[PDB]
């Protein structure tokens, strides 16, 4: 569901939500993948969306 | 008894800006093609 997720991220960014996703965060995600994931997993305030 | 006429509940619906939202753009580098006469490494040999 990569294409649909890109459309979904467009929808969220247009409406003012700062969405963090691997494809767009490639530069920072490239420094340390696990660190990048843990940054958003540890933060309680970040809402996580699970694309089933 | 009282009537909810004045105090009726309120529904909500965001004013989505998706209709005017910009799209996500993919970048592709225009490779300098080797199909076109691109240069090559000059592996040199010696005629002794």
């Amino acid at each position: 569901t990569a294409m649909e997720v890109v459309k979904f991220v467009n929808f969220l960014l247009v409406n003012g939500f700062q969405t963090a996703i691997d494809i767009f965060e490639d530069r920072i995600r490239g420094i340390d993948i696990i660190k990048w994931m843990e940054r958003y997993l540890r933060d309680k305030t970040v809402m996580i969306i699970v694309a089933i | 008894v009282r009537e909810p006429g004045s105090q009726a509940c309120l529904a909500i619906d965001p004013l989505v800006g998706e209709e005017g939202g910009a799209a996500v753009a993919k970048l592709e580098p225009h490779l300098q093609p080797r199909g076109q006469p691109a240069p090559q490494p000059l592996h040199t040999l010696v005629l002794a």
